[PDB]
């Protein structure tokens, strides 16, 4: 289950890829609204003429156009407002010559297959005031044909050129949420995308060497039509805040905690309270799942926007936390130690040979309690054995597995979810879950053990009796050999052996944190292992 | 109590019976008689309440325990009826034209209800279980309901045009609406004249007995069409004069209250618990 | 499930699993704020209720859980107050001229009262024990009392002459009368504009808190002179602006709720004791 | 000392008491008596300071230890009060109209505070903890608050239009503002007339005692509505003349100092510790 | 945790040196630069503060963590200067005519002074030990002193006539008076124009450093003639351009801060010793 953390870090690069496009871009009840809509829209034309005698036009281009109308839907006269715009246009040009006399078109816009037509749509119906929290949204529409019409050019001399022809089919491709800016309020609207397909009518300009040109110029794209109409259906699923099964809001304009809080302050208490209802054996079963990104983030009942960015938002927050910086510092220290036989003096070794895993550092030191040097050394080492946990250099199930299992079983139960809450609750959970955790390394039927709390223990596997802890041997063992998380750490092991005489195989498995022995002991309702796992779960307190 | 509510109570099938407690029950309780105005009009006496109190005392009630509440008619009494005493006896005059209303009144006062406010202008409303109803009372309540579908569109009604809604109650002092469960309904009611609440029937009341004066067995205190239970608390008598009715009530107060039970009078006098 | 009986509950003094979730209160329970009209006047914002709901929602209360109720003044609010939310907070402004009234108001809402009807025309009334009071409410309650003797004749008064009655309340919107126990009294009350009820103080009303906005501690919710308890539900805050008062209420709403408990009379556990 | 602050101190429960240190404390400390100007006016004497110093000398304070500081009134004294010597006794005259102000002054000088500057013109501000408040003082304060949402838009107040902001103070010489924690607030303050700081309550101030001259217990030195502590350093006395008040202070100086503790004096006399 | 108690510290000599804390202190501490107005005049740039902030950021200080305070001249800066940053550096221009004043300023900001009030009108004053001085500050101080013999009679002066007193200051904006210890002096000071305080020198002030721009080593921060200690917090630089001075300060900010230490008095460990 710890794999999720690793994967987030591993995938953190994609987060950057998101930000780029983003900065290029700019309980609950499900209620359904399938509505048969009729989008009536149109284009506008900007015809800016150049100086001189009027033979030259500086620009003849598209311009967004607004439209209002009323139509019948299930016997309801519904007033609708739409705004049509275009994107990705081809800037053709005509250059009759350098003289002021010759027909010149500096830049005229034609929409082709590489363009897109965007249409905001709104109405005063119920469906369009329930779409603040949206689960799913999908619209189908019959394609429409937009043909270009005639447009004569105002030359006072000679034949009048005419812009005839031109046609494109708009086919529905995608619908999203959008906003209409009024004078004093802001309206939620449905913005439909339409892909263009060139059609047989080819637009040409008379008095010119222009023919068999395809697209839809901006000159007279309406072709005299009052509007362009597409009839279809849009399906919307809205998440309405409801705390009882008999009520259902007509409108969902309700405020949620994240509309007012950006730093979750009291949701920490919600999580700490949720911790009570956690089962033990089933938690182990969940912790043994290789929880990947899909498994972790598939079961959350999100909104339309939240699901679209859950993984990358979580990862954006993830590649900043103390865990990510600790991983980065460990990697840099290892690379520096490997990169130069120059500063073995700067680093001081608590082992036979120098290693980044076995270096002593700042440790401002705590005179509050009489502290042995060995305790400080072991604590400093264990704080990096945590990065060993998150570097696939462990053997048994690790504390990170338990942390991930608790995180999953809590986020699914927690009713507090939002595009900003899941970030900083996954990351801060990984940071603050099980802060005091111990590790052990086995060698020649002897177990060495260290803890971030500063407690160290050396003992024998066959019989759990403590041994003079041999620093400079625990360090050499721990730099290379597999490191085992101490789920059933020495004290619990000795208590269990004294009270519940365990077999050689059971002790073997418990030492290496084998899941099977753990779950079998839990199923027997053994108070000691249950107590230890309860302490571990309550340590996952965020 | 509350911490021991979900605990067993064990009793041997040989424990000796205790002496009669009706005397102490009368000495420690209060009795309320609800009668129409026409009863007092026909009696045509001012001291009749005092005489009834004295007769009840002859039947074992301390002077001060019997109270008499007068209501105009069944319809008016149905607007937020109040049950004051430990024991409530309601003398409902039978009118063949108000059967449903009578039933409704009985259904309200013979049963415990748990009710919530209904902002019909802001929410659609479902009835989740057969025990869920919509109790509306006021000066004049007119309820119009539009059943929606899974797509929040009215069925047989235009969700915006109230004129197409379905009339389930018109100018009602009290009405207990029961719609199909699991269906969201859009409601429009004369909110200025009446209040509508989403209520749950919790069970019987056990301290309100309805005596129907004249008529036949017409009360139906259960919305289920295939049940018309006649509990011990709903009695029926025949009458030609009201003094005989009151003498019958006094002389058989022992039997009337033997069908009722204390421990059910709420702290509030209202006919339903309310949760806003 | 066992509702009519008080069964003992046993617990272990060394029991583990002291879990908690105050969030259960926020999402399941509703909050009601009762404030005077002058507070809204001074605030002078047409959306201040929305802002306060937002701020409460910062504290975990989902929108729609918090309700705001307006009352003109202490005297008007005292006429049959109806507090229905799960948690009730009453911002009562201090008026040095209206001490007793405030006390009475608090005594009515901070305690639980079991009230029976009073027919002053028919019956003479005693107060059996220390918890027995006579609570009268209405637009103008004027209560005059004539104590009797064992021969039923008045003491310092004539039963047939109300002019000699000893006035104890004059034009009161709410008044709690305490007279000598074990003495019959003839009561003259303005029944047209006032209803008087014979009430027993069962105990504290856990889910009602009163925040006194102003002067010093003056409330006396106990008729006994020797004791003037100040329970945790009787808060007191100094003020100059009402926005400050409401901000203090919202910021410390958790402590205000902590000082309160669910109404012991309003849950299924108390079923068939008095109410639900 | 500082390196050993986080070390245990072990003491036997049988160690002999040391002799009284009251005499040594008086011989090695300084006392400040803050009184209103009306006290000096009513006493109407030019040598009363000398008489009080001599009377304190009779009580053990060497000449030169007692100091007398005069303030015009609570409002003027509340503008950055200065506490000069080891023991500060503030005689605060009670006016029923300024209760909150008195409380604020007490809450300023009876507690340690850690304040930081607030650039209300540049940034929005939050109150992180219940111990966090906004203390503003000067010639005249007028604080308008606008809570914002996650999108920085105001709530019940347009960000640009200060006229829509919520007023919490007006022409205040001192005010402690407490807004809902975790919500960003845009502040409009009369920075020209008064300064606002983001302050944190560290704990009690042992070297400052406040004697309330007349009135009742009205001081509230905690913003929490549920708590209104009356610490040993908050005295209250009744008065008809100021000479009696001063004689009472002198005679019971031992008790007053007993309610206070040494080592709480700072180099600076300010009412807070300023970090910038 | 254990405040007000001096516990011994028993560290060992073999524990390894910790990593550099310079970066963390720069990240978590604030720096104040005090310079004369002529500096900003000569620099003649409206954004020089921003450039210096950016350069300090190149040296590791977060943007906005460096404050630039301006003072007119030494005399104006000696009017109770308030140094509130974690690290304070005072760029003091040298003037041969203002040597003593310069020293006085240093003696007030490079040391720690526990000051108690002085009522010259009421009490006579003596300086108990060599660490006790009389610091007077304000618009203009003119201190005249009359030593008194054991007969409380002036020595070379008349207690009644202040013209016979001895002048120790004249029109001073700050002066540290050191008189013979153990002698009671009658003081005549322009109290209306400036204030005097009895101050004990506790020890060095570690967060304040003084950089003398131009001149020679003239500061004498000790009243003792036999000692003229140039501490590590007193720097001296020769200058021609103020831009050069500021570039020197920012370039060697590491060395300047190294010479300084966190104010021992202003921090949590000093709680109930003098502050925080
Ligand atoms: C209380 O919490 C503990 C751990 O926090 C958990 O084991 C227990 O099941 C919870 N609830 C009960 C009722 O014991
Ligand atoms: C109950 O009734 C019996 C017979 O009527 C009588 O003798 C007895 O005293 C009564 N009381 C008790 C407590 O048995
Ligand atoms: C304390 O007081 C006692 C008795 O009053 C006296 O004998 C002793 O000298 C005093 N001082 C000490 C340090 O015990
Ligand atoms: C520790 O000291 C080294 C040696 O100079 C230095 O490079 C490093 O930045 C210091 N700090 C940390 C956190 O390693
Ligand atoms: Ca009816
Ligand atoms: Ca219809
Ligand atoms: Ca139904
Ligand atoms: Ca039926
Ligand atoms: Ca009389
Ligand atoms: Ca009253
Ligand atoms: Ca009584
Ligand atoms: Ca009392
Ligand atoms: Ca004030
Ligand atoms: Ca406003
Ligand atoms: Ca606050
Ligand atoms: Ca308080
Ligand atoms: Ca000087
Ligand atoms: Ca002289
Ligand atoms: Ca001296
Ligand atoms: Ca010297």
């Amino acid at each position: 289950a710890s794999l999720i953390y690793r994967q987030l870090l591993t995938n953190s690069y994609t987060v950057d890829l998101s930000d780029e496009i983003q900065e290029i871009g700019s309980l609950w009840k499900e209620m359904q609204y399938n509505r048969d809509i009729t989008i009536r829209f149109k284009f506008a034309s900007s015809i800016v003429k150049s100086g001189g005698l009027g033979y030259k036009w500086s620009e003849i281009s598209f311009k967004p156009a607004n439209y209002q109308y009323t139509y019948t839907r299930d016997g309801e006269e519904v007033t609708a407002h739409t705004t049509c715009s275009v994107n990705g246009m081809n800037d053709f040009n005509f250059n009759g010559g350098s003289l002021p006399t010759d027909f010149v078109i500096s830049r005229y816009e034609v929409i082709k297959e590489n363009s897109y037509v965007y249409v905001d749509y709104w109405d005063d119906s119920q469906a369009f005031r329930n779409m603040v929290y949206v689960r799913s949204l999908a619209a189908n529409l019959n394609s429409v044909i937009c043909t270009g019409g005639d447009y004569s050019f105002a030359l006072p001399v000679g034949q009048w050129p005419v812009m005839t022809g031109g046609a494109v089919s708009l086919h529905s491709a995608g619908v999203t949420l959008s906003t209409q800016f009024t004078d004093f309020v802001s309206l939620n609207s449905l913005r439909f995308r339409f892909r263009l397909t060139v059609e047989e009518p080819s637009f040409s300009i008379t008095r010119t060497r222009v023919s068999r040109l395809y697209g839809l110029p901006a000159a007279n794209p309406n072709n005299g039509k009052e509007y362009y109409e597409v009839a279809g259906r849009f399906s919307l699923i809205s998440l309405v805040p409801s705390n009882d099964d008999y009520q259902t809001p007509i409108t969902n304009s309700v405020t949620v905690r994240q509309d007012l809080e950006r730093q979750l302050g009291e949701l920490r208490e919600e999580f700490n309270a949720l911790s009570q209802e956690i089962a033990m054996s089933q938690l182990i079963d969940l912790a043994l799942l290789p929880l990947d990104m899909f498994s972790m983030f598939s079961g959350i009942k999100s909104t339309i926007d939240a699901a679209k960015s859950m993984a990358t938002s979580v990862m954006k927050k993830f590649k900043k936390s103390g865990l990510a910086n600790s991983v980065s510092t460990l990697t840099d220290s290892l690379s520096d130690a490997a990169s130069s036989i120059s500063r073995g003096a700067s680093i001081r070794s608590v082992g036979s040979s120098a290693s980044a895993w076995t270096d002593v550092s700042t440790q401002i030191t705590d005179v509050s309690s009489s502290v042995s040097s060995i305790s400080t050394q072991t604590s400093t080492i264990s704080r990096r054995l945590r990065l060993k946990e998150m570097a696939t250099q462990t053997e048994g199930m690790n504390f990170d597995d338990i942390s991930a299992a608790v995180l999953k079983t809590k986020i699914d139960r927690s009713t507090q979810i939002s595009p900003n809450t899941l970030p900083d609750i996954v990351t801060e959970a990984s940071e603050k879950f099980i802060p005091n955790r111990a590790y052990r390394v086995i060698n020649n039927d002897e177990v060495f053990e260290a803890g971030t709390d500063g407690r160290f223990f050396a003992y024998r596997v066959e019989t759990f009796d403590e041994i003079p802890f041999d620093v400079q041997k625990f360090a050499d063992l721990v730099t290379d050999s597999p490191v085992i998380s101490a789920i059933i750490d020495f004290k619990t092991l000795k208590n269990l052996n004294d009270n519940y005489g365990i077999s050689r195989q059971q002790a073997f498995n418990l030492l290496r944190s084998d899941p099977r022995v753990l779950r079998e002991f839990i199923n027997q309702d053994n108070p000691i292992i249950r107590n230890r796992i309860e302490q571990l779960i309550m340590q996952c307190r965020l | 109590q509350n911490y021991g509510i979900n605990l067993p109570i064990t009793g041997s099938m040989d424990t000796a019976y205790a002496n009669s407690t009706q005397e102490e029950t009368f000495l420690t309780s209060t009795l309320c008689l609800y009668y129409p105005t026409e009863a007092a009009t026909e009696i045509n006496d001012n001291s009749w309440k005092d005489t009834l109190s004295q007769l009840f005392l002859t039947k074992g009630w301390p002077t001060g325990s019997v109270y008499f509440k007068e209501y105009t008619d069944i319809a008016s009494f149905s607007v937020d009826p109040q049950l004051y005493c430990d024991y409530n006896v309601v003398l409902m005059k039978y009118d063949a034209t108000l059967q449903l209303d009578m039933s409704e009144l009985a259904d309200l006062i013979l049963n415990e209800w748990l009710c919530n406010p209904m902002d019909i202008t802001l929410y659609y409303y479902q009835q989740t279980d057969e025990a869920n109803k919509w109790i509306s009372m006021g000066s004049s309540c007119t309820i119009k309901v539009c059943p929606l579908n899974t797509q929040t569109l009215g069925i047989g009604c235009l969700t915006t045009d109230t004129a197409t809604f379905e009339e389930v109650a018109t100018a009602e002092k009290l009405v207990i609406t029961d719609v199909v469960d699991g269906v969201n309904h859009k409601l429009d009611v004369t909110t200025a004249t009446c209040t509508i609440r989403n209520c749950k029937k919790l069970g019987p009341r056990e301290n309100v007995a309805v005596i129907q004066v004249g008529g036949s067995d017409v009360l139906d205190i259960t919305a289920d069409p295939t049940t018309a239970p006649q509990t011990e608390r709903m009695m029926r008598i025949n009458w030609k004069k009201w003094w005989q009715v009151f003498y019958t009530v006094v002389d058989y107060v022992n039997q009337i209250i033997q069908a009722m039970s204390k421990r059910s009078r709420s702290l509030n006098s209202a006919a339903f618990y309310y949760r806003i």
